[PDB]
């Protein structure tokens, strides 16, 4: 049991850094979406 | 294709900032609760211990 529960952990942490990544890459879009936005703002619709 | 580059230049600077922000803030914090866990483990068992 103890070993099954052990890999079954490590299946666990992937998925916990996949949600770590998600949000960071979230962050970065949102973060890099407003300069844009604030830039296309001077006039530009697309 | 500039905008592009500096879209991503400044989304890079804007999350390098953020985390340097979190983790000099998250570093203090990790060890508070880390502590607390360990007295609480020990003083569980010594109370185990006097118990039996």
């Amino acid at each position: 049991v103890l070993e099954q529960l052990n890999r079954d952990i490590d299946g666990i942490n992937a998925a916990i850094d996949g949600a770590i990544a998600g949000i960071v890459v979230g962050g970065l879009l949102v973060i890099g979406g407003a300069i844009v936005t604030a830039i296309g703002a001077v006039a530009s619709t697309p | 294709v500039v905008m592009g580059g500096i879209a991503m230049m400044t989304a890079g600077a804007g999350g390098v900032i953020g985390g340097a922000i979190v983790l000099d803030k998250s570093l203090s914090a990790r060890e508070k609760l880390y502590r607390d866990r360990s007295q609480l483990n020990s003083e569980v068992l010594v109370a185990s211990q006097i118990g039996s």
